[PDB]
């Protein structure tokens, strides 16, 4: 697509190091600082299954596809202002593609 | 025969724009060398470097502090409580070759300010003027705090840096950044989840989580939560002391208040022991990479 596709092994280590402290990927997942992200692609934002999101994450209500997700992970607070996801941003495109490719596979 | 007066002298024909270039350079390298410490980056170690070069001050006789840039000398460089800081010094040497005019003290302190601002922290007013001083003004090892202590120690340790109760609780909130490394200090693990972004997580974790005292692998005791976080004995002592506790609860409720007191305190920490003559320029507020389109 507009976003290419990378290594799912590299993205695994990127998730483990930069996203795991707050998230899970598993079928029936331990909700943490952040939501369980299984089945993220194809669903809306603020879209629970049990979790307290800020009204900003709910009201943005965008379908999570590979492309708008990449724009989010570059700068979470610029894309969805007022969010409580304390993350600086993946500033390198390879890192975003390597991660989303792992995420698409892990959150199937 | 008279005490030490450390007069701030601006580097010959340098101004804001000169210093904004050194900031940009540090800030970009922070963005590019992002793999460090399992993707935490160099942000946390640069603010710890800014604090440890400033933490050597002793108000009584005006020795130590940021001014002299004396961290570059092997006596202070090899201080056992400065373990792990070489990585921060290594990050700053290529930038120093790029700008050989800037003093060592000015670079280490700017590195800390840059790290905080870049990690989405509050804007911290910064001043230039630190001048490099000889190898004989290098402070003796042991002027930095020990982690295995209580609130009493912390209150009196900081009296030496001229810091009040409000200032020490604010400065400690910097522990929302990074982690403790067993190879460097004998303690292992993070204080929170968002290790490279500046928030009030420190205080929220301190009173909201379930803390259990345990032993790590280096044979030292530390407070561990079920969520994977840790707290040093001095960090925990901030909730044991009734006076420190009500300032911890204040910051856990209001991040803005926390963002305003730290910046006042952090600036004061880096400016300690320096005399700025009245002709000196007003403190600089640098623009982040995000404010410049990056
Ligand atoms: C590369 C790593 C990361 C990825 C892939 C990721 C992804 C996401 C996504 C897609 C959402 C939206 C969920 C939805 O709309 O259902 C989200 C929300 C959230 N994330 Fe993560 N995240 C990462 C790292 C972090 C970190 C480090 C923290 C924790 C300190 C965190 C905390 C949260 C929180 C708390 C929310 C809810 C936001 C709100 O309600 O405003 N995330 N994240
Ligand atoms: C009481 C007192 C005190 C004490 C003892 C301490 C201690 C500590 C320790 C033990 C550590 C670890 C090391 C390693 O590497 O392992 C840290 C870190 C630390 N720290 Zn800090 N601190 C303090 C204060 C402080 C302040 C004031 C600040 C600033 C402002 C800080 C900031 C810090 C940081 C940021 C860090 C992280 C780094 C890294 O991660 O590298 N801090 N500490």
């Amino acid at each position: 697509t507009e976003f290419k596709a990378g290594s799912a092994k590299k993205g695994a280590t990127l998730f483990k190091t930069r996203c795991l402290q707050c998230h899970t990927v598993e079928k029936g997942g331990p909700h943490k600082v952040g939501p369980n992200l299984h089945g993220i692609f194809g669903r809306h934002s603020g879209q629970a299954e049990g979790y307290s999101y800020t009204d900003a994450n709910i009201k943005k209500n965008v379908l999570w596809d590979e492309n708008n997700m990449s724009e989010y992970l570059t700068n979470p607070k610029k894309y969805i202002p007022g969010t409580k996801m304390a993350f600086g941003g993946l500033k390198k495109e390879k890192d975003r593609n390597d991660l989303i490719t792992y995420l698409k596979k892990a959150s199937e | 025969t008279t005490p030490l007066v450390h007069v701030a002298s601006v580097e010959k024909g340098r101004s804001y724009e000169d210093f904004q270039k050194v900031y940009n350079a540090i800030a970009l390298k922070l963005r590019e060398d992002d793999e460090y410490d399992n993707y935490i980056g160099y942000g946390p170690v640069l603010v710890r470097l800014a604090w440890h070069i400033s933490g050597t001050w002793d108000k009584h006789d005006n020795t130590g502090g940021s001014y002299g840039g004396t961290y570059r000398f092997k006596k202070e460089f090899n201080d056992p409580s400065n373990a792990g800081l070489q990585n921060g010094f290594k990050f700053l040497e290529p930038i120093h070759k790029e700008f050989p005019w800037i003093s060592s003290g000015d670079l280490f302190s700017l590195g800390g300010v840059t790290a905080v601002q870049e990690m989405q922290g509050p804007k911290i007013p910064w001043r230039c003027g630190r001048v490099d001083t000889p190898e004989d003004t290098t402070p003796d090892n042991g002027r930095l705090p020990d982690a295995d202590k209580d609130a009493g120690y912390v209150r009196t340790f900081f009296q030496r840096l001229n810091m009040n109760d409000r200032e020490v609780v604010a400065l400690m909130g910097a522990h929302a950044l990074g982690k403790t490394h067993l190879k460097n200090s004998g303690y292992e693990g993070p204080w929170g989840a968002a290790n490279n972004v500046f928030t009030n997580e420190f205080y929220l974790n301190l009173l909201n989580e379930d803390w259990k005292l345990e032993k790590n692998d280096a044979n030292n005791e530390q407070w561990d939560s079920k969520s994977g976080y840790m707290m040093l004995p001095t960090d925990y002592s901030l909730i044991q002391d009734p006076k420190y506790l009500s300032i911890v609860k204040e910051y856990a409720n209001d991040q803005d208040k926390f963002f305003k007191d730290f910046s006042k305190a952090f600036e004061k920490l880096l400016e300690n022991g320096i005399t700025f003559p009245k002709d000196a320029p007003s403190p600089f507020i640098f623009k982040t990479l995000e404010e410049q389109g990056l």
